[PDB]
């Protein structure tokens, strides 16, 4: 049997917007204590 | 649900009988 190798390899996944606010966690200022600590829901985000 | 948008949350939800609820823990997708 005769078959056409693939030119490529292509990897397509939809395109991601959640932007979680790392960038926000990054930039604060007023960060309080150690004993007194958050506990952020990184939920629905994406893992940038 | 409301007028012009959707409120879907997964929290403790302790009762309303009737601002519907009155608690929040563990109150993940929003």
């Amino acid at each position: 049997n005769f078959r056409v190798q693939p030119t490529e390899s292509i990897v397509r996944f939809p395109n991601v917007t959640n932007l979680c606010p790392f960038h926000e966690v990054f930039n604060a200022t007023r960060f309080a204590s150690v004993y007194a600590w958050n506990r952020t829901r990184i939920s629905n985000c994406v893992a940038d | 649900n409301n007028a012009t948008n959707v409120f879907i949350k997964v929290c403790e939800f302790q009762f309303c009988n009737d601002g519907v609820y009155s608690s929040a823990n563990n109150c993940t997708f929003e």
